[PDB]
């Protein structure tokens, strides 16, 4: 079907990244014609300037230098019903690090009733020189090792306790 | 005198034969759809003959100017009725009431032969013993009906409604074009406001506005409609759709309600009906059985032919040739290349030749007409003659299907096979000793058939476009006799509501209600009586030192409980691998590392088991061997993703085997351990019966291959998904010349070979799936020819025959052998009560001791000052009967509740049930004053106390919710104390108390078996999540009910558990190719590809679930029947 | 079905001078709607003469009162329960002939008819 996933906030300088924005339909069966806009403000700016627009087949870009020859489309490939809105940014730099707004405008078709819906997805990114592992992953790995070692200690302690018991008991005969 | 002349005519057997034959020919005449003119005269003849018999009876038991003679015989009442209203009918202006006159002649079929009178009477005493079960059934239906009524009060009316640009709300609700008509359903889509409910599309809102989700029918917004819907739930007719509508309206969270009724209303009350009918039939059987030259050449060649080697490698060779003949019948594919059809036809010719040769050899050693005396020889002669006729003609149109009778040669294996011989014995008993009863069935069916037509036929022809889109008659009508038989047969099968809606929309409510309820009661009583009739006719310094320590570790309760907790956590780890897993990214990695932790714990406990129990004893244990296998696959997975072969097609496919991780919980739990022990102990006889069933279904499936060899291929207009007309496209040639808009689509379930044959026959025999199978088989014209609506209309009979034989007799043998096997197991070798452990056995015995308890009047008089007065004037009959009357009146007030009842009506009902709750509190307090000291010796008093407290608390909570932060979805749920207020009826209601006590008795065994079943649903749900969370949105699988998450998978598997609608869930998975699915459709937010599951694993998944659920439900049924027999006898 | 059933008699005769109630009602199944019904009355003058028009009500209350035969007709029907009829204002020696009552109910597909000879007796 379709699932909405929050994009990763931490990008990497010099490497590539994929900003995600999935606007799943309420009903999957409804035929629709979808297009969208992507408007970004840099860290230190207070606005939302248009940078990317996606329409039926080919996307158009504003002539900002921060994304010229630098962003490509990785949404749904040529289905006229997007339901998946991701910008693939190549050779990520500092000049795109801030807040994106993802305005998905969906013209839902029906029996005879045309609807013109708009949904905004505000995503936050922060370019970083080093791709440090997320707090959840590091805590999870550390707790995995803690659990393994604690259970090993528990079992060796139980074995030694039973060894002491059997040494005290079976030595009679 | 003169009456003596009218005595010999009465008792003369030719007169009775004349009456028999005239009734039979009249019955054949009622079959006619549109009778021509001349038939009218014959009709007169018939009634004249009927007058004849009446005259003969009226001049036989009354003499010398006597008036009434045949009025002490109840069937003579029916004869008098028909003769009277026949001549009342003769005056046509004395009217559209023919439907109440012809049917009177239709019911006359009962007395064709003496003996059906006794069978009908015996059915009457059988239904007489149904009083307690029917009253309990109606009480439970009403209780759950009020529950569903006050929960889903008009929620089933919820619909998508557009949002207007701005008379207002008067002709906006009632437009039915402002609603979301889901494509190809002709019924507005349901929604809801709460979470976990149907989602209104972007641009719509859910409003309780319009008609109920049918032509306006069995919804929940009235007590009568609720009772009808829960009768439907009790018979489980097409309850997948009620399930879907209710959960789409009120949210998935309410599904527990269904789990109650499906387990309580349908599973339990059906079992009780079956058990009490079984006890009645056993009592009937017990009573009935306790009451009582050239001749030289002929003989010299006989010398050799009778001496031609008989047993060594000839008769055994003949049997193996029969088996090879069945095999050559099996390879009948639809897509056939030459040099393969040739092989099969030359083999068939060789086999019919060898059978003719052996026949002529056996009729020259036992003489030509002395040979037709064993009986088996007669059958062999008939079948070989049929085969010879088929090979000789090879040119008959429409009757080459008689070819399939050669498969009857398979039944020669009955000479050696004992179990198939038992099957043939059951068939003979069905046609022989119990044939009368079987006849009654047919007759009754026939009656309802014609009755249905006479009551509805014309209506179905004129009221037709009321229910259709092309205004042609539906595929299930009563305009002609054959379809009226088909509808009655389908009602016998259990699929009644879908055609009952059409009836009630065509021929009014009350007529079709009465007709279809009468059919569902009488016909199912007959079918169940026949089924039980055939059923009851079945019969050293460190090594040992460390070994003891690790044994003490692995046997200790602490370690075992910790391991059990780890089993539960590891099993739950799979449930969070949703369609929604990637959106979390915190539970994802957490459970990824929990996988490593659990595998480490599992490997370590395996190592301690190794070093404690020893290798030989660890590998002589089935449970330990299974645990080792699961640890092996887990360790292989860890090696794979540590080294990095994670994204490999074989290793990733092996990753889905993680769903087997919960299976190790079988050994650790007592309930699954004992239940699986019982099942796998009884599995040998089950396997033998299954061998018989696949043999007989092989016969039917090869017959089906002959009848429908790939003739299901029909063109479809790929802009609308509909069949072509015969005029526009006729066959394969013009279908390929119809540009690209023609698909030449298959049915995805068909009879191309014995495999698809088994699948289609499983769908037919389970009755959930036969829709498109029957529709396309009846549509089947010929190979490469486009199907035509009901062209080969009589192929229904085939399925009918199958349902009689491959679903009513085979399942009968299956259940009989399981009955015998479990009888042997519980009585002779093993504990008397299987499915329960030792501690559960102690619970059961303590409960048995507790149940048969009565007070030894330990209630002295109160102390002083009129407390004894009320104490002694409350115990009497007056007070108890009065409180039951008040309970019943409160119930009747409850039934008055309805959707869109004015605020005044709600206020009136609130005042009335305030009066009732006050009168119950004063009653509770009166018994308190009677027994102020303790009052809690009997659990019924504490039940009354807890229910009155619960009613008061719910009352105050309702007030709070209605003058505080308000939410109707909580008010409706909290209002359920009144349900207990009416369950108070059980205290004095005898009979109901015993049956509910049987429920309480069987609760432990049912809990164990249902815990095993729940584990099975867990494993299958996780496997589906791995596989079918990505399938296309076809009929059965949609947004609300699918395999995406764990909740959706579990609700789908609960729908399947009662075999309901598994055809719809298998339909999307069976998609394999680009024309139906698409192997590369990137899902938004998923790295997976493809939207169709693997067909092979799809059939394996669903058929395996059907078989496992059938075995588990059979175990539940046997436990309930055992409890009923133990309590009763 | 074959046709649309009509509870039409063979021939009925009404005395002169009295007010004329011309009945033709059909017993159908489909729930009546007073917006789309179709109703056209015909009559056969000669052996095979084409009709011109006899009555009206094909979309709503539409009246003819044509001078070709007589001054007549008053709406005296009520399709609420399968019962639509009209009147005739003045029975006269110029009220003779085969006066059919053809019908058409929208939600089904059958053009029913009923033929009676409007004449006078005594
Ligand atoms: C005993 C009743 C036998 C009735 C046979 C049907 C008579 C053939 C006939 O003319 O019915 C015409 C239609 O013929 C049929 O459809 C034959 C259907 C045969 C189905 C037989 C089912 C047996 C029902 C009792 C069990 C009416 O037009
Ligand atoms: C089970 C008993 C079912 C009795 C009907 C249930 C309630 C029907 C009802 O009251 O309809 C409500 C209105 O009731 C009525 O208008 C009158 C109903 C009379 C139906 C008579 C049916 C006869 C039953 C067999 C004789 C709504
Ligand atoms: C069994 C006998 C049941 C006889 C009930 C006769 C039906 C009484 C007449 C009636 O219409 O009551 C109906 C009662 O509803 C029922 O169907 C009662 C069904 C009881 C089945 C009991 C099965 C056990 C109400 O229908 P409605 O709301 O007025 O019609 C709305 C349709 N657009
Ligand atoms: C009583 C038992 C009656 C029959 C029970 C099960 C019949 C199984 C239906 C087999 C259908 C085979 C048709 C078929 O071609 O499926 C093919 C494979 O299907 C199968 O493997 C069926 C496997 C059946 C497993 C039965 C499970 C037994 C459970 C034991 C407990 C794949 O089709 P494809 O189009 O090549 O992809
Ligand atoms: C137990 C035996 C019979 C219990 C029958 C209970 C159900 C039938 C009576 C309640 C009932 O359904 O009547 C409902 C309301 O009618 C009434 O009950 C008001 C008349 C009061 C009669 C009370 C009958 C008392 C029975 C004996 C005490 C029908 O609701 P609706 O909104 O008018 O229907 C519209 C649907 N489109
Ligand atoms: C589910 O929630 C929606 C959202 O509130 C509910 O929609 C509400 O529906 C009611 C009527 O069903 C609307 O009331 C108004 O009634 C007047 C006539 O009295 C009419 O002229 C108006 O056009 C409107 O229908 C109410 O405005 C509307 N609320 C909103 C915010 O649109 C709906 O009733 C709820 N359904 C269930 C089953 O919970
Ligand atoms: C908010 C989430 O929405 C719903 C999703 C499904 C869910 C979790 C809901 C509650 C009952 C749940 C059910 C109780 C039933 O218990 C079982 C289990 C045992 C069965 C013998 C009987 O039913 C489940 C099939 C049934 C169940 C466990 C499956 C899952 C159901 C909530
Ligand atoms: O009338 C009332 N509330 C009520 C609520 C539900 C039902 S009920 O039909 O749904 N039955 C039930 N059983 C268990 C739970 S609800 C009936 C009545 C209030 C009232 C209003 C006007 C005059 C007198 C009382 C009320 C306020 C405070 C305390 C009691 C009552
Ligand atoms: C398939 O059906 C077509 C129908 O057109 C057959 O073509 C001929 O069609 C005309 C008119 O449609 C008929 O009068 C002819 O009788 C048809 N030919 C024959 C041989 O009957 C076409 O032949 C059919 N082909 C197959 C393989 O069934
Ligand atoms: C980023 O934007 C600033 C705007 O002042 C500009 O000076 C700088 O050259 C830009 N750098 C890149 C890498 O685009
Ligand atoms: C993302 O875009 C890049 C560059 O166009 C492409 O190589 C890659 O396959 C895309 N990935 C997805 C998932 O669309
Ligand atoms: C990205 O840009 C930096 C400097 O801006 C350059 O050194 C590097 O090679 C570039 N990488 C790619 C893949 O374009
Ligand atoms: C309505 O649809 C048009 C189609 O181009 C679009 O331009 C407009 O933005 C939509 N309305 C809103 C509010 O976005
Ligand atoms: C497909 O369906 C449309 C429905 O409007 C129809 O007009 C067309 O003729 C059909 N195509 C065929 C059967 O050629």
């Amino acid at each position: 079907g379709c699932v909405e996933v929050d994009s990763e906030t931490e990008a990497v300088y010099g490497m590539t990244f994929k900003i995600l924005c999935i606007s799943c339909k309420r009903r999957s069966e409804t035929n629709a014609e979808t297009f969208t806009e992507w408007t970004f403000r840099q860290k230190g700016t207070e606005e939302f300037v248009k940078i990317l627009r996606y329409e039926n087949e080919v996307l158009q870009l504003e002539e900002d230098e921060r994304f010229e020859g630098r962003v490509v489309w990785n949404g749904s490939r040529g289905t006229k019903d997007l339901q998946d809105l991701s910008i693939f940014i190549t050779n990520v730099t500092y000049n795109h690090s801030g807040d994106y707004e993802c305005h998905v405008y969906r013209l839902l078709f029906f029996e005879n009733y045309e609807h013109n819906t708009s949904v905004v997805k505000k995503i936050h990114i922060e370019v970083v020189d080093k791709a440090n592992r997320d707090m959840a992953s590091i805590v999870s790995e550390i707790m995995m090792y803690v659990l393994i070692v604690v259970l090993t200690i528990w079992l060796v302690a139980e074995m030694i306790y039973c060894y002491k018991k059997i040494a005290a008991a079976t030595e009679t005969a | 005198p003169v009456r003596k002349i009218a005595i010999k005519i009465l008792v003369h057997s030719l007169f009775s034969m004349l009456i028999m034959c005239t009734i039979l020919t009249n019955c054949v005449f009622m079959t006619l759809s549109n009778p021509p003119d001349w038939t009218k005269n014959v009709e007169y003849t018939f009634t004249g003959i009927y007058t004849f018999e009446s005259l003969i009876k009226i001049l036989a038991r009354g003499f010398c100017l006597e008036d009434f003679t045949f009025l002490r015989d109840p069937w003579n009442w029916l004869d008098f009725s028909v003769i009277v209203m026949a001549y009342v009918t003769e005056f046509v202006s004395l009217v559209s009431a023919l439907r109440t006159f012809r049917v009177l002649r239709a019911l006359k079929t009962i007395s064709v032969i003496p003996g059906l009178k006794t069978i009908v009477g015996a059915l009457i005493q059988s239904v007489k013993k149904l009083s307690d079960v029917m009253i309990l059934t109606v009480f439970c239906l009403s209780v759950f009906a009020l529950i569903g009524l006050q929960l889903f009060m008009g929620n089933l009316r919820n619909k998508c409604l557009q949002w207007p640009p701005s008379f207002n709300w008067k002709d906006y609700i009632g437009d039915d074009s402002h609603f979301y008509v889901l494509d190809g359903q002709k019924d507005p889509l349901l929604c809801g406001n709460g979470s976990d409910a149907g989602q209104c599309p972007e641009g719509y809102i859910c409003v309780k506005a319009g008609r109920n989700p049918n032509y306006g029918y069995t919804s929940f917004d009235t007590f009568s409609w609720a009772f009808l819907s829960l009768f439907r739930l009790m018979t489980q007719d097409y309850w997948e759709n009620l399930y879907q509508l209710t959960l789409r309206a009120a949210g998935k969270t309410y599904m527990i309600f269904f789990v109650l009724v499906i387990f309580l209303g349908s599973f339990y009350l059906v079992n009780l009906i079956l058990a009490v009918v079984a006890m009645a039939y056993e009592e009937q059987n017990q009573a009935t059985l306790e009451e009582a030259d050239c001749c030289d050449a002929w003989l010299k060649v006989k010398h050799l032919v009778n001496l031609i080697v008989m047993d060594p490698f000839v008769d055994l060779a003949i049997t193996i040739c029969i088996v090879l003949n069945t095999l050559f019948m099996a390879m009948e594919h639809y897509p056939m290349t030459e040099q393969f059809s040739s092989v099969l036809t030359v083999g068939n010719l060789v086999f019919t030749g060898i059978f003719t040769a052996e026949m002529v050899l056996k009729i020259i050693a036992m003489d030509p007409y002395y040979y037709f005396q064993e009986g088996w020889n007669i059958f062999d002669g008939i079948i070989v003659s049929l085969s010879l006729m088929e090979l000789g003609l090879s040119n008959v149109e429409g009757l080459s299907v008689l070819r399939s009778f050669r498969l009857l040669r398979v039944f020669k294996l009955a000479k050696s096979w004992p179990t198939l011989n038992m099957l043939i014995k059951i068939i003979g008993n069905s046609v022989g000793a119990l044939g009368n009863l079987t006849l009654v069935l047919a007759i009754i069916v026939f009656i309802f058939a014609v009755v249905g037509m006479q009551l509805f036929g014309k209506s179905y022809k004129e009221c037709v476009c009321k229910i259709n889109d092309d205004c042609t008659l539906p595929r299930w009508h009563m305009n002609d006799f054959f379809h009226s038989f088909l509808i009655v047969f389908r009602v016998l099968c259990g699929e009644w509501i879908e055609t009952m809606w059409d009836c009630m929309e065509v021929a009014g409510q009350t007529m079709c209600l009465i007709v279809f309820m009468l059919v569902m009661v009488i016909g199912n009583l007959v079918v169940l009586n026949l089924f039980l009739a055939l059923l009851l006719s079945s019969f050293g310094k460190i090594w040992w030192n460390l070994r003891k320590t690790c044994y003490s570790i692995v046997e200790h309760n602490w370690f075992e409980t910790f391991i059990v907790f780890m089993i539960l956590l590891s099993s739950g780890a799979l449930a969070f691998e949703d369609i929604y897993i990637e959106q979390r990214k915190t539970i994802k990695t957490m459970l990824e590392y929990a996988d490593k932790v659990f595998t480490y714990i599992f490997i370590l406990e395996m190592l301690l088991k190794w070093v404690a129990y020893g290798f030989q004893t660890y590998f002589t244990n089935a449970w330990c061997w299974l645990d080792f296998l699961i640890v092996d696959v887990s360790l292989v997975s860890l090696v794979a993703n540590a080294l990095g072969y994670s994204e490999l097609g074989a290793i990733k496919s092996l990753r889905t085997l993680r769903a087997l991780r919960p299976l190790r919980a079988l050994s650790r739990f007592e309930g699954m351990r004992v239940v699986v022990n019982a099942l796998v102990g009884a599995i040998p006889s089950i396997m033998n019966v299954l061998l018989v069933c696949l043999i007989f279904w092989l016969i039917f499936s090869i017959m089906g291959v002959n009848l429908f060899a790939g003739k299901f291929y029909h063109c479809v207009n790929m802009t609308t998904g509909n069949m072509f007309d015969i005029s526009d496209v006729n066959n394969l040639s013009d279908c390929q010349a119809l540009g690209k808009q023609a698909r030449w689509k298959n049915v995805k379930v068909n009879f191309d070979n014995v495999g698809a044959g088994y699948l289609a026959l499983l769908q037919v025999a389970t009755f959930k799936g036969w829709m498109d199978i029957m529709y396309a088989a009846v549509d089947s014209r010929d190979v490469k020819l486009q199907p035509v609506y009901e062209e080969n209309l009589y192929m229904y009979l085939y399925f009918v025959i199958f349902i009689i034989f491959g679903s009513f007799f085979t399942l009968n043998l299956f259940i009989g052998v399981i009955i015998d096997n479990f009888n042997q197991q519980k009585k002779k070798f093993g504990g008397q009560d299987i499915f329960m452990t030792e501690e559960q056995k102690k619970y059961y015995n303590a409960m048995k001791k507790l149940g048969s308890k009565k007070p030894q009047k330990p209630i002295p008089r109160p102390a002083n000052k009129f407390q004894g007065m009320v104490f002694d004037f409350v115990t009497r009959q007056v007070f108890d009967i009065s409180i039951m009357i008040l309970i019943c009146l409160n119930m009747v007030t409850m039934m008055v509740e309805t959707d869109d009842q004015g605020k005044y009506m709600t206020l009136v009902l609130s005042r009335i049930n305030l009066v009732f709750i006050v009168l119950f509190t004063g009653e509770f307090v009166l018994k308190l004053v009677s027994l102020r000291h303790y009052y809690f010796t009997i659990g019924w008093n504490i039940f009354d106390f807890v229910v009155v407290i619960l009613s008061i608390v719910g009352m105050f909570l309702a007030e709070m919710i209605e003058k505080y932060f308000v939410s109707p979805t909580l008010f409706r749920v909290i209002r359920l104390a009144r349900i207990g207020r009416i369950l108070r009826l059980i205290k004095g209601a005898k009979g109901i108390r015993t049956l509910l006590f049987a429920l309480m008795m069987s609760l432990p065994a049912l809990f164990n078996i249902g815990l095993l079943l729940f584990l099975v649903m867990f494993i299958y749900a996780i496997f589906g999540m791995s596989n079918f969370a990505y399938v296309k949105k076809e009929a059965g699988i949609d947004d609300m009910f699918n395999f995406e998450t764990f909740g959706n998978s579990m609700i789908c598997l609960f729908q399947i558990t009662t075999s309901a609608g598994w055809d719809g869930l298998l339909a999307p998975i069976l998609n394999s190719a680009p024309p139906d699915c698409d192997p590369d459709t990137i899902h938004p937010g998923s790295s997976v590809k493809g939207d169709c599951g693997n067909p092979s694993v799809g059939i394996f998944f669903f058929v395996s679930y059907i078989i496992i659920s059938f075995l588990v439900v059979v175990n539940m049924y046997i436990a309930v029947i055992l409890e009923n027999f133990s309590v009763a006898t | 079905g074959r046709s649309m059933e009509v509870t039409v008699p063979a021939t009925l005769n009404v005395l002169n001078g009295s007010d004329a109630r011309l009945p033709c009602t059909f017993n159908s199944c489909y729930t009546v709607n007073h917006k789309q019904f179709s109703l056209n009355w015909t009559y056969q003058e000669c052996n095979n003469c084409s009709e011109e028009m006899f009555l009206q009500f094909r979309m709503k209350i539409i009246n003819l009162k044509l001078e070709r035969f007589q001054d007549r007709v008053e709406f005296s029907g009520n399709p609420s329960k399968y019962d639509v009829s009209v009147m005739l204002r003045n029975v006269q020696p110029e009220d003779e002939g085969i006066y059919n009552c053809y019908i058409m109910n929208p939600p089904d597909r059958h053009r029913g008819h009923g033929k009676i000879h409007l004449q006078v007796l005594m």
